């Protein structure tokens, strides 16, 4: 139930497609886009079912700036979704988290003595891992970007 | 037509990390100031926060400071958002994953997976018809590897936009 | 406290460690293909005077006696047969007691096993080839844990879907030698993980917040009420349910009593198929919903609701879907559901006069007539001639087939487990050796038999045995020189031709073949031999009296066909309305 | 006819963790249960529990869960079967580790070992005549690296079928 | 004493295999298959005599679908096992573990607060390291598939 939206010029991009949710009345699971100076590929997931999503993929092309919009679901995605989580930096509970960033193989970008701030990247099934299991630390604050897919392309 | 764009940055390129509520339309509620004040958003990333029913908007908007102080306390006007955090003015983590399938053939992807493997480019799907890779990291590397890999068959660069929290280091 | 044959410390011979282990469970009778592989066990035998060797004529007899003394006792029967050979014509019987529920014990010698399955001699590795027909299998490899396996053998024998377990032993572990340790415990871990708990009155509370839901209900039993004596008639008692018993729980409902539906489904009676075609709510006690009941799965009693009560786990949703499921040992569900719904004795509906008016006009608008055509017996009529003379109560084996329904439709019976059955395999050849382990569970009781034409000569070399064992078998024959089952599935599936039904002889077709008087007489039996109905009430009343065995054959009209038979997969709006064999 | 085929799954493809005692012909008693109830085993994998003492048998079946609970339940009715567990239904761990041999020469085997490298497949064992992977993981991996492979001079695809657990998470 | 079968077009070919170790009473120390539409890749290891080896190998030969039998035992073989084990994820006792999958080099696919899952992979010496090294630390369920070799091929 994943869409991926390519659009073309025109400034507030999202505003027409964060729109059409809302004024759809069609909730999305999450969403992320990569806007540049007239390109813009997002990606965004609708907690609804393949019927209202087949409403959605067209009725984001009753829009007039979407250049493309395919239902990405139904292909062999690949869902890949970054999480900077800040966590707490004690080190009487940071001694396990640097195993518990290894597992996810996460890189650790910025460290104090109470905040380290980790990279975890990928699959959301990894990703609701560690918004569960790392959970089990004083998380400070995640920031997390939405899932973004793409065709495992073959022919 | 068919990658997304070189980089996501200006000069001005203010970022916000919003802290919105999980409402469905929560997005539209927070881009509508951004559009309603004139603002361009050059990049955004829409997540769930760590308090699971607030989400976390991290945007990207050419402005200078003087018109992000007219709009973080404008985007305050807002119900949804508990807080706007203007980041650019702090070091701050600057992650952004971007996944770019890349058509090669065979002995050109030996000429792709090393460059990233430069990058630490977890290359997450390959085929014949193409690879896929998956770096992440300040958007720098982000620009790197497009200007790198538009030497090579790139396809659908699906980008994240920039996500952010400012580091106390 | 086991009467010990020897001493407890003793190394002996594991035959002699096997043999006490039998009745060491409580076991009396045997039945003990004699053993060029499985010797030491009919040796270990001879040592031996409260257990009995019937030993029968041919394994498959034998295992079929080892079936008729099982579903005729209750208790679970024991076969032996030699290694190899006889292992395989075990086969037949252990095939009828998976189907049939039946709870058997297979003993049998393997060869040394040293040899074991190396294309030895006298060998068969039957422990693999009845791995799929039996409970459990069994190949133990020390002395020391022989009555291990045999005490969960007859732990399996009697737990669960009661199954036969064929317990092989090699002929060199009974040749090797060492004492008995007696009391280890089952090692049998997974199966106590679903040894059926008893299913309390809460399980049973969405049985009987439904009954006075109920408008029409219709008690769907069979060979799970094979130890409910009178628990199913006190279920009755309670509550009032037109019933529906098949073939092994032909007996458990008692079928005199006013709500007497004697058998269901596509041969069945058509007014208890009346009686379950028309529920909303189809209950089920121990029925295990097979396609020649149901004929098709989604229609059969489309407009009820299933409730299925069984000991057995994996029977729930095999073959039937149930609306609402409860497990559980029915018999002792039974004592916990009329011993405990005394509290709602004066709560329940029993109001099912209404639907028991329903049964009453079609009891005789659908008839259980036949075609008297000229004086050639009616079979259906003879058995209706037979509890007219058999005094009541009568333990009553059968073969399969044409004649197998004669015995359903048309005997009133009075107990479970006095009658016997093939309705899971349909085996032929089943009724005459079932009549010889009836004549040792209950030998001096009434025994009669039946047999069709064919399944009496399939296995008519156990008629040796009855004079060897003295049984007083009461054996009838419904010849009509055919395959008498499948000449109606000529008509009523394609074409009225004779493609191989005609089992006799066509040079004496009109004459009787084979004389079944020199049958009997080659083994010294008494015999008969019956056409007219004025000798039918005589030949019985020569029958009950006859001491030792006796034999007789009506002659079935070789074209005289069913109610009801309909293709599989079919409803009851499918039915045939009046097929004969002209 | 060297290699084997490409994939052990169709879009019904049930796995049943089966628990049963190390009897000696345990696997007998319970593929004989799939082929007894008509069912097509898909993959199979065999292996001694945590008790040791007792095995665990990890299957594939093709079987909606309606006739799947024809044999789970069914299963039960083995003697040695301890306990079936539908995974099926549940998210569950996939992995499944693949030994696919490869002849290759010496200029295409830095070409084979960098795919190898993707999805992080130990060369278990290489010669000039060949070279031998090793990967492991879910079985969409595997499937991806012998749709890749067929361009190389694959040989005896010695694989071991879905191995399953339940994950909490 | 160990031996890889290929098989082809049938279903429940496991069954003729499994069968003639049993109906033949010659035990099967371990069993792993690759299955398919028609092919299929056994990998038996047999403990028994290389003379009970000599007739298994060719015992199964009497059966029909297999297209060869090849007793690998002689040859340099790469014997990997693979060893899904779900240890219980204590962090007491989780924070051994760590190190102790990273010596036997295994991805840890999922985690939980008090269940985690590694991957163990490879050579049964190896695999009865940590059948007995972490059976130190409680196992909640150990899934292991069946040995399989193949030919360290040289000419
Ligand atoms: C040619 C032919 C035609 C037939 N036509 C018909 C027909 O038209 N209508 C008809 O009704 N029968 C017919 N039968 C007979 C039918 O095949 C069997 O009688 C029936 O399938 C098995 O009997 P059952 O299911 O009632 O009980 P069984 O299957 O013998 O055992 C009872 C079932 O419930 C459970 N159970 C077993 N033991 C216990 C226990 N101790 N306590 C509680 N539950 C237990 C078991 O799971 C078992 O499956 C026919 C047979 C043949 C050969
Ligand atoms: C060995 C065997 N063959 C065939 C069948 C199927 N079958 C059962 S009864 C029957 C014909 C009935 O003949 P018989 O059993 O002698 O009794 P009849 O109805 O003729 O009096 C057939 C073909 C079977 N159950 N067993
Ligand atoms: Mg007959």
């Amino acid at each position: 139930h994943t869409i991926s939206v390519f659009v073309g010029d025109e400034s507030g991009m999202i505003n027409r497609i964060a729109g059409v949710f809302a004024r759809r009345g069609y909730n999305i699971e999450s969403l992320a886009v990569g806007l540049n100076r007239d390109k813009a590929l997002f990606t965004i997931v609708v907690c609804g079912t393949e019927r209202v999503l087949q409403q959605v993929i067209e009725q984001l092309q009753k829009l007039v700036n979407v250049l493309k919009v395919e239902d990405i679901s139904s292909e062999p995605q690949v869902e890949r979704e970054l999480m900077l989580v800040k966590v707490n930096a004690h080190p009487e509970s940071r001694a396990e988290i640097m195993w518990l960033v290894d597992t996810f193989r996460a890189r650790v970008v910025d460290i104090a003595e109470h905040a380290l701030t980790i990279e975890v990247t990928g699959d959301p099934g990894k990703m609701i891992a560690v918004e569960r299991n790392l959970k089990k630390f004083q998380i400070r604050e995640i920031v997390r970007t939405g899932k973004i897919a793409l065709r495992r392309e073959k022919m | 037509g068919l990658l997304t764009d070189e980089d996501t940055s200006g000069l001005r390129s203010h970022t916000l990390s919003l802290l919105v509520n999980d409402i469905p339309g929560v997005l539209n509620i927070v881009t509508g100031v951004f559009a309603r004040r004139g603002y361009n958003i050059q990049s955004l990333a829409v997540g769930h926060a760590e308090t699971k029913g607030i989400s976390r908007i991290t945007t990207v908007i050419p402005a200078t400071d003087e018109s992000v102080s007219k709009l973080v306390q404008q985007l305050y006007k807002l119900v949804d958002v508990h807080e706007v955090h203007d980041l650019t003015h702090l070091p701050f983590s600057e992650r952004e994953l971007m996944l770019i399938k890349i058509a090669v053939n065979a002995a050109a992807r030996r000429d792709v997976l090393d460059i990233a493997s430069i990058f630490r480019a977890k290359a997450v799907d390959v085929s014949d018809h193409t690879i896929t890779l998956q770096l992440t990291g300040d958007l720098d590397k982000m620009v790197a590897l497009q200007r790198l890999l538009e030497p090579y068959g790139i396809c659908e660069v699906a980008r994240t936009g920039r996500v952010a929290l400012a580091r106390e280091s | 406290t086991f009467i010990s044959r020897f001493a407890p410390d003793q190394p002996r011979k594991g035959a002699d460690i096997l043999v006490e282990a039998l009745e060491r469970q409580g076991v009396e009778t045997v039945f003990a293909y004699p053993g060029g592989a499985s010797m030491e066990i009919h040796q270990a035998l001879t040592r031996s005077s409260s257990i009995r060797n019937v030993l029968p004529r041919h394994e498959q007899g034998g295992v079929f006696a080892a079936e008729g003394y099982a579903r005729s006792s209750g208790k679970p029967g024991i076969c032996i047969a030699t290694s190899g050979p006889g292992a395989t014509n075990l086969v037949s019987g252990l095939a009828d007691a998976l189907l049939d529920s039946v709870p058997l014990v297979a003993i049998t010698g393997q060869v040394p096993r040293r040899m074991i399955g190396t294309d030895a001699f006298q060998e068969t590795p039957i422990v693999e080839v009845t791995r799929s027909i039996t409970k459990h299998n069994y190949l133990v490899m020390d002395v020391e844990d022989i009555p291990r396996i045999i005490e969960e053998a007859f732990f399996l024998a009697t737990s669960g879907r009661p199954g036969p377990v064929l317990v092989d032993v090699p002929k060199d572990i009974q040749q090797q030698l060492a004492i008995p340790n007696w009391e280890q415990a089952m090692r049998l871990p997974g199966y106590m993980s679903r040894m059926p708990k008893p299913p309390e009155d809460s399980h049973l509370e969405q049985i009987v917040r439904l009954i006075s839901e109920s408008k029409k209900p219709v008690l769907y039993v069979g060979g799970g009420c094979l130890n409910s004596s009178d628990e199913l008639g006190r279920f009755v008692e309670l509550t009032g349910i037109p019933v529906a018993s098949t073939l092994m729980g032909l007996g458990s409902y008692p079928c005199d009593d006013e709500l007497s539906l004697h058998m269901l489904g596509m041969h069945g009676t058509v007014y208890a198929n009346y009686a379950v075609e028309h529920s909303d709510l189809l209950l089920a006690f121990g029925v295990r919903f097979d396609d020649r009941v149901t004929g098709k799965l989604e229609a059969f009693a489309s407009r009820a609701k299933i409730v299925h009560i069984d000991i057995d786990s994996a029977e729930i949703g095999k073959n039937k879907t149930p609306h609402v499921s409860v497990c559980g040992d029915v018999k002792l569900a039974l004592q916990g559901m009329n011993k405990v719904l005394e509290n709602r004795a004066e709560e329940l509906k029993l109001d099912f006069g209404v639907w028991r008016n329903e049964l009453n006009v079609q009891k005789q608008k659908f008839p259980l007539s036949f075609k008297t055509f000229g004086e050639a017996i009616p079979p259906q009529y003879a058995i209706k001639v037979l509890d007219e003379l058999t005094d009541g109560k009568a333990i009553i084996s059968t073969g399969v087939g044409q004649h197998q329904m004669w015995a359903a439709q048309f005997y009133n019976y009075k107990k479970p487990r006095q009658w016997l059955s093939s309705g899971g395999l349909g085996a032929m050849g089943f009724g005459l050796p079932a009549a010889i382990g009836a004549s040792v569970a209950n030998p001096d009781a009434i025994v009669v038999d039946i047999d069709g034409d064919g399944s009496f000569i399939m296995n008519v070399q156990e008629l040796a045995t009855i004079r060897v064992e003295n049984l007083p078998v009461k054996v009838l024959l419904l010849n009509n020189q055919h395959l008498g089952m499948v000449m109606q599935w000529e008509d009523r599936f394609y074409k009225a031709n004779r493609a191989h039904t005609f089992l006799g002889d066509p040079a004496q077709e009109d004459e009787i073949f084979p004389n079944m008087l020199l049958f009997a007489a080659a083994c010294g039996i008494p015999a008969a031999r019956v056409t007219k109905k004025a000798d039918l009430r005589e030949a019985i009343q020569t029958m009950l009296d006859t001491p030792g065995p006796y034999l007789l054959d009506v002659i079935c009209p070789h074209q005289e066909h069913v109610l009801p038979m309909i293709p599989s997969g079919g409803t009851f709006n499918d039915v045939i309305t009046e097929g004969d064999g002209r």
